[PDB]
């Protein structure tokens, strides 16, 4: 009850956060760009430092021209609607909202190492203590999320990013979506698609645990376990259910890859009647102090590189270019809301 | 558990339509 009790507690604020949003309130001449930390047709993610209190923020820009014409405004309105209604050690923190002409904004707590997918790729592999690691995160933040009704859609290394103590802060929630019975929007990363996604039918919540047995399986191996030379046999492969491990994988890690990775939705780990303890008590997860990982007291495996302050060492320098305003105010009467 | 090519490995792109 001890459990029981608190996720209800975090119902409460979620659904108080939730009916009534946030409103702007900040104005962009409080930060100055720094340096670009991520680009896209969408807008832009910078490096900002806060002039009057002295410390680094990560502000997310989205041309709303932009927004309007890719389609998305839904998907803005639900990202920034969730992200200020959640609260949870592995998620960011929304720290200021302010909308603007031409832009919409979002001051975010600037993750210093970057995403997993860059230190996966030049690391090469994770070892099974290493992933386990990471993995524990996610599961704790998919409880969390599952909870609240929320459904992540879009788990993959390249939206996962290492905080500065080594662990796991989730940013990316374009597909985020609360729902309580099912869904029909096709969305994610092709490698990462369950199959029922695939085969263009009814899914729900257990599509994230698909996810985690496949970022669990390219964390430990190095790539994913679904890749060909055609998006078209990617999706063959993952409805046939044949999955081939590494030499190196353990029995007990090939073990709970097959309960995940279950085409079968009825035997599917996580989407059965003990829930989400059938994956914190499977023998993989044996060594994880799961309150500890919870309360950030376990040790991190890997240390991003944070000799100092500031530093973007881990993300990638992109190209700088200043944002465009306008005397026009391109808000959209749909921005109203955000 | 394939032969590894270059463009797999890559940054994979979210989509929606
Ligand atoms: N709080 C943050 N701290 C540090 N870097 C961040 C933060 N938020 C975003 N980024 C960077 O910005 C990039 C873009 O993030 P994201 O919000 O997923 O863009 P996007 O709209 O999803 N386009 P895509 O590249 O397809 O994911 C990430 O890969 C990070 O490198
Ligand atoms: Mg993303
Ligand atoms: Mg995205």
């Amino acid at each position: 009850n001890a459990v029981k009790e608190f996720l209800a507690k975090a119902k409460e604020d979620f659904l108080k956060k939730w009916e009534t949003p946030s409103q702007n309130t900040a104005q962009l001449d409080q930060f100055d760009r720094i340096k670009t930390l991520g680009t896209g047709s969408f807008g832009r993610v910078m490096l900002v430092k806060h002039k009057e209190s002295g410390n680094h923020y990560a502000m997310k820009i989205l041309d709303k021209q932009k927004v309007v014409k890719l389609k998305q405004i839904e998907h803005t309105l639900n990202e920034k609607r969730i992200l200020q209604a959640v609260n949870f050690p592995f998620l960011v923190k929304l720290e200021f909202s302010f909308k603007d002409n031409s832009n919409l904004y979002m001051v975010m707590e600037y993750v210093a190492g970057g995403e997993m997918f860059s230190h996966l790729r030049r690391i090469g592999r994770f070892s099974e203590p290493h992933a386990r690691f990471y993995a524990a995160q996610i599961v704790l933040t998919f409880e969390y999320l599952h909870s609240l009704d929320l459904i992540y859609r879009d788990l993959k290394p390249e939206n996962l990013l290492i905080d500065q103590q080594g662990y796991i802060q989730v940013t990316d929630f374009g597909f985020a979506k609360r729902v309580k019975g099912r869904t029909w929007t096709l969305c994610g990363t092709p490698e990462y698609l369950a199959p029922e996604i695939i085969l263009s039918k009814g899914y729900n919540k257990a599509v994230d645990w698909w996810a985690l047995g496949v970022l669990i399986y390219e964390m430990a191996a190095g790539y994913p376990p679904f890749f060909a030379d055609q998006p078209i046999q990617i999706y063959e492969k993952i409805v046939s259910g044949k999955v081939r491990f590494p030499s190196h994988f353990s029995s007990d890690l090939k073990d709970l890859l097959r309960n995940l990775l279950q085409v079968d939705l009825t035997k599917r780990f996580g989407n059965l009647k003990n829930g989400v303890n059938d994956i914190k008590n499977h023998k993989w997860f044996a060594t994880t102090d799961w309150i500890a990982i919870y309360q950030r007291k376990v040790e991190a495996p890997f240390i991003p590189k944070f000799k100092g302050p500031g530093d973007t060492s881990n993300f990638d320098d992109y190209e700088e270019e200043e944002i465009r305003v306008s005397i026009n105010e391109k808000c959209g009467k749909e921005f109203t809301e955000f | 558990r394939g032969f590894l090519r270059s463009a797999s490995l890559g940054r994979r792109a979210s989509f929606h339509l």
